[PDB]
């Protein structure tokens, strides 16, 4: 098995070699996809907060307006 | 226009180490509301200046749930600096810091900048992890370590600025 | 030679398995990353509104004192 090992080692050498090349290709589009999901979600979060903040900024100065009057009732 | 850099950062660790406050203090929010509890992800932006330039920091805070396993890898894989965060009030958090270091090594990139953040250092009276023993972990793994208090507001801003300097100095090296 | 034969096919057969197993994963990714994106986006959406809801509930009630608990001032 000299021509069998000299031949097959060419197949199975190319084998890892094909996948090697196939590996960098598959991991490449995973990174590329991940970055697009990074920024998509970066945006969703930003806004998701942005909204909620304003929901709270108002609950803030309405209840703050209330403590401006609610303490002067309790004071007397 | 401005900024003129974008560092992507990640906060990782055991739940209840206070990863999430540590963030909320850096990003300067007036409020408590977060999705960490319920979803397991949250996110914050802050630009800072370092030696004159604008640097946009995108900070992801991950909480492990297996629910979003894939997405959170995407954050690991794409992260420029990741902060490992334990509670000095709690050992296993500290013990696990090794475990995470696995993930970081296994899920994340080969040159990533890394920083062990010993959190809640202000509450000394409930302190189970010695700092000295904290630094040794870090030095063993050749990574920076820092004790922190999201609540006393100790070293959080410094922890980040330090990690941000470490990211930039590395990139400026590839001029 | 003798033991040198078992240390290559133990590791080469370890090798080609490794990559073949790698792709299985990287192949499934785009689908997962999206399928997850959806779930997240919902979850994001759902909890964001629910958060704005609570902040409105308390913006009305808190304000209620302005009408009903100001009428109390009006009645005293």
């Amino acid at each position: 098995g000299y021509e069998r090992l000299k031949e097959e080692l060419a197949k199975a050498q190319r084998e890892l070699k094909l996948k090697d090349e196939e590996c960098e290709r598959l991991s490449k589009v995973r990174d590329q996809l991940g970055q697009e999901l990074e920024e998509l979600t970066a945006s969703l979060f930003e806004e998701a907060h942005k909204m909620v903040r304003e929901a709270n900024i108002k609950q803030a100065t309405a209840e703050k307006q209330l403590k401006e009057a609610q303490g002067k009732i309790d004071v007397l | 226009k401005t900024y003129d850099y974008l560092f992507k950062l990640l906060l990782i660790g055991d739940s209840g180490v206070g990863k999430t406050c540590v963030l909320f203090r850096f990003s300067e929010d007036a409020f408590n509301s977060t999705f960490i509890s319920t979803i397991g992800i949250d996110f914050k932006i802050r630009t800072i200046e370092l030696d004159g330039k604008r640097i946009k920091l995108q900070i992801w805070d991950t909480a492990g749930q297996e629910r979003f396993r894939t997405i959170t890898t995407a954050y690991y894989r794409g992260a420029m600096g990741i902060m490992l965060v334990y509670d000095i009030t709690n050992e296993k958090s500290f013990d696990n810091i090794r475990n995470w270091i696995r993930n970081i090594e296994e899920h994340a990139s080969a040159d990533v900048e890394k920083m062990i953040l010993g959190n809640k250092c202000d509450v000394n009276d409930k302190r189970q992890v010695s700092k000295e023993r904290g630094e040794k972990l870090a030095l063993d793994y050749g990574i920076k370590f820092m004790e922190t208090s999201a609540k006393a507001n100790i070293n959080v801003e410094n922890a980040f600025f330090t990690l941000a300097r470490d990211i930039k100095a590395k990139m400026d090296k590839k001029l």
